[PDB]
């Protein structure tokens, strides 16, 4: 197994869409890795469309949850909830590579029944989007309301831009 | 499930 | 033609489920029936079990807008919007056969898209819920607060029920 | 069209399953045939299998509401909600051919939801069940515990066995 | 036909989606009576919830290429395409019932291909998007800024709302 | 096998809906581990949308079944019966990541058949709602009457709300 | 029409599956030819590869209850329901092309459930099937034993072997 | 109505395959036909891929069930059960267009269920393989084995050796 | 493996709806226990919403055919053919988790085809149903009349209401 | 595994559509080799028609993330995306089997929603066309105009062809 | 529905 | 909707 | 479209 | 099959 | 079944 | 109908896509058109997106075959063979509402089968190309390389642009 | 494995349709067999329909890319491009057994899109086919004339055949 | 059922 | 295609 | 077929 | 998303 | 795409 390979080098890949079942695996292979040295640093490879946000905040907190620093590095893309994971490396040490893309968002979903059920199901995914432009605008430095016009509508950025944009701390040349 |  | 000869007699067949069609057609009824004689009464059966909310809205106001007194008779079901234009007939005309069963609800609804696109949905079905508990409000005779916390979930009556509540004006024994 | 000669006869054909287009076309000719002679009998043939109950309901209230007497004729088979509507008939005037199978059984359903709206239904459904055990017995004569039991499941009969339970008055030779 | 004679005290009834199929019929029935009496006013109700937009801009400039006046009035509701028209009647004239619901919102598409193609349909839906907010302006007396502002997303409004905002210009309670 | 490793170290995944299938996997773990060592505590990290209400309760006796103790630990989300069984966690080690989100509603369900089975299955679920809402009431602190209104519909809340509302006992913040 | 020429020299034809719809239809005439002159012979034409039972009884049991004779030609084929059709008309007048195929067998059916209703079910399929065999024997002239034996498979025959066996009366050479 | 002129000059088109349905309407019009003038030759123009036994059957019968010739015009193609209609038709009145293909084979069927009914079925397709081949040996003066033989597989003809095989009489050339 | 871990514990595990394969499964391991040790108890843990007949009655007898006392402890639920099989445990062994549910019921299933056939399809359910009601009596101590009283329809009950109906023996409180 | 001892040559199979799964898989087969060796070259072999730009970037930065050289040989055909990986590899180790097709084309894909969002990813799409016309004037040694001219629409020619364009460095033959 |  |  |  |  |  | 109605005052409108039905319909009326009257104009409103080639073109070589001009009328959209049409008006009677939106690209199509019948197919496609191209210039006054140039990829443009271009001579107002 | 057996004797199986998949796995399999000897021989035995043309040429150029002679032996057939690798097999050393077929054609395929679009992809398939003509001429011995008319259809040959026409030296009998 |  |  |  |  |  190549993956179980790197994983040895504490190199963990998420690729793909985001969801409960991709979202267990990381987890497990996070709390794995600490179990192995909860000193050393981690690789945690992103190129994902996004996905499910109670799923990503799941892999967020278990990426703090742990001791070892859980660095990023965006290859091929880090859109959506990917690029919200990416911003959520341990300081200083969120990259991406050259051509990588990255786009950020607002939530996205779906409510159905009665008007009681829709107002609620609205109100829940208005938190989930303060929530996540909150952290959003706390790891780049932006202010909360300039994330939240930012993310109105598809947001995208190169890897460059989204450094100068304070998603990332370094391009690797 | 919300998505984003 | 049955229904045709019908119409001669003023009378006018609501049946199945509400919609723009269904309404069109109950609309353009309703208009010929001024057109032929803006004094004589129309008779308006209902047997529905309910439909799109602006559908019913655009039968109520044709209702109130042509100059005729429209007295709505309920056999077998006025449930949801059906309930609705029932209430909403001439006063002292709004009628139903001894087993008609009334039943009156909030709206129902799906929302999809961005979270923002999801509480403009939200806000305006909330919109809708609270003009029809209101409009009920006043054709039952009842405060909102209790029409509101009655349409919560699926309120079922029989038809005597639904004239102690207020909705008809007489059950035809 | 041959169905429209019978009616000029005030002869009314329910074949197949109840449902709300249906009843409102049996609603229509009743109607139709008291605007031409609320004096005449009228003849509603049945052959059905059953159907929506609030469709028959509709049915059973417009016969009793317009002032002709609608006798009815079972042919081939009168079953469940056939049945039921067999016995509105004019008091004197149910009849059936002597082959035709009658059947009476209690209301069938579905409910889906939360627990609390599957309650609701459920209630509802019961109401139903109780109202049509109640006109039975007093359309058969007997007592409402009588037909709670025969009605638990299909509780199939003849014509004599249907006329000799009170569902029927006479059986045509 | 019921449809027919209201045709003939010149009322035409726009219901349901609007596109080429519909369109053909209201552009024939504005031609038709035009023919009959290119003098007298004519009264287009509106109850829909949108449509194509070439579609709904036949309907417009057959509403503005003929003599007679075009009257207005919104039933039900007028939604996006449907608003769009509800707002192209003649000045003055320009009606909606107490509880109809207007609302505007920029115009949606799909693309498919090569991205020359892509960008080739985006300039045209561009296009449609910006000649759509300007006669929209131009009919409200709104400023073109204003309503590209307020169509970014659904903007839903009751009939009062609509006349202050220009849309109608009465509402007949 | 990276689950199979987590076991070792006595840490139980239970991500994704619940069932019969998924219970009985985490009943297995739960039974292995006590035979394994019954007095060392037990991890079992929950992130689920809820599900099959019998299937949660296996899963909940046999947490209680067994010797040890089960810590629960919420990372991503615990809805309904995911809050359920994050509630049952042995007390004062019931745990929550800062930015999971807890929600708890009344159960959902179906029926079909006679009016007998519905009333019969309808009674069923209530009782499966109020065996339910009394154990969350025994294990939050709430009461039951309290747990009924609040799990009349979706009830979202974040950890530290839970933690508050009596859930969990702590947030690992 | 072509159908409507002929039903004027009282030819009514059953072609194709005998149901409730088909059943109407032929009833339906059966009841004008009747109302048109209840002396003159009727020629009901049959085609038919069987059908529902009881849609077949309502026109047997009609046939017998009109004043006129109504004789039977069996043209293609009478088979199952059709052939008992067949040899339901009036005594010395149920005829048969030359080529024609009569078939007779048992009912078939299904029923699912409960055991309890499954049983309900087959013993009323079964009183259909002593029923026909009965009557079968009848119009024949056959025991009723050897009604139920030959007919518990699919028992074909030629107009000759039909007439041998006493379901017709003549075959037109 | 085209077809309906035609007919007035004793036209008749069989077009298609053939079932109880086309059958019924060919049956229909020559009894038609018949009522209007029994002594005038019949015109019946067939192109049929074949179809239903029994159903080409009851043509067949018809046609020499009533008085009138009944000549046969092939045009296009005449296979199957319809080159065996067309071999049927009065005695030197069997044409057809110098273009039309002629077929001529054994039946095609299925069969389901238990040994015993599969045997029923397999000797009722056998029976109806004879009838055809004897009458269709009759008809061109071939002998009964010599029909046997051509017939075991699809044999196609051209207008003119169909007439040298006795199925047609002569070629409208 | 997990379950071979538990299965070394001398634990079987029947999760989910009961069939071929998962009795043959059930069957096998209760083989392969005896084999190992015929002296020591086997704990069959159920959690399962029932399932085919013959298939359970083929656990039901392997479970007397084995010299070991097969223990059984409900989990979750034991309903139908899973309610059966959970009081064939071995005599004081037949155990319950608290919150666990059980239900009983008559037998489900379908027959189609002849009426000869629906009948002998009917019997042998009837006969499951006697054999299954006079076996459950026997497990609990009830007589043959009350379990065919009590499993007319659905019948849901506690852990604590299974104890003293006589299917368990005792709860694990 | 086979692939897995060709990867100890330091071998890379690049084969069909070019996704997230099979970009991960390449990338972490880049990683590997790395730390397997961080000198010698590596051998990526690519008969690839195309895929997902994102997706294809990935490896091409991987390609030039990691250490070694990353030889590039066409086999079969290297369409697209594939042909741009081609171009990418480590400059004089770019080859090609005599018999190899190479082809080249701007970016293709979808935009649905609002006009907003529309553009918004026309404009996204055209940057990443911008973006691959750069880099593939620069592997090749042709100007952007060039390249611009020959990717409009799809651009096939040999492997001597592509050597000719820059693509290759070398044909093996 | 039986049929024959 | 219940049916009979 | 909302729906009663 | 039969059921329970 | 009934779920949560 | 009102179609029929319109067509009286000699106005023809090809609504929807274009298409062999839709064709001889168009041809059926303008060759009744001319039967009516040889001499005076005919209007053709078009609001077309486009359809088969030689559907298009036999419209077209219709109306240069009848004597009465035939004049166009873009209302909605002329899209390709609709914007075609369009331009082949008779000169200076080619018009345009103010709003209208005209389009010309190349022709789109597919092949299947050997290289061979790929290439005929393919060279059939050019020729349509071709002849399409040429007859555009001639109609607009455009060089024929200008006309494919522009037709390459779609072309859109507005009423005053279209004029400008030379397919239509006015824009109405 | 079975095969992993057989492949240590440098045998490989090319079985079925041949695309990328299979392509990719054949290549992988011959590099491997010449990194274990790049001298001796290999046995490719081909049991193909055909398949994917360049997925056709990866598997030929490979065989001529390594150093072992790639002897082929067809079994079963090697049709089109199987029919192809087959004669591409080392000089001396194609091989057939007895029974098997070989038939060679032109290449097959599609396209869709802008008539531009359709005639870049027909170019490319003529070029695919002169490209496998060639090479077929040169294995064969055959002139490119005889090849382009051979292959204009399918061309069906036993071994024997395919011996004379120099597909293949041997028939290994 | 047969068919020709 | 476009629509409002 | 062929379309524009 | 965009494809080459 | 193409095959033979």
């Amino acid at each position: 197994d190549i993956y179980s390979r790197l994983l040895k080098d504490r190199i963990v890949l998420l690729s793909g869409e985001i969801n409960d079942s991709v979202a267990s695996s990381i987890v497990a292979q996070l709390l794995f890795l600490e179990a192995e040295d909860p000193e050393k640093d981690i690789g945690l490879y992103i190129n994902s469309p996004g996905g499910v946000i109670t799923s990503g905040l799941s892999i967020y907190d278990t990426m703090n949850f742990i001791r070892p620093d859980v660095s990023t590095i965006c290859i091929g893309q880090a859109a959506a909830m990917g690029a919200f994971l990416l911003s959520c490396g341990a300081k200083g040490k969120r990259f991406s590579l050259p051509h990588s893309r990255i786009m950020i968002h607002q939530p996205l979903g779906g409510a159905q029944g009665q008007a009681s059920d829709i107002e609620i199901i609205s109100n829940e995914i208005l938190r989930l989007k303060g929530l996540m432009n909150s952290i959003l605008a706390q790891n780049s430095g932006q202010s909360l309301e300039q994330i939240a016009k930012d993310t109105d509508r598809d947001f995208y950025m190169s890897a460059k831009e989204a450094k100068e944009y304070g998603l990332i701390d370094k391009v690797l040349q | 499930a919300a998505a984003a």
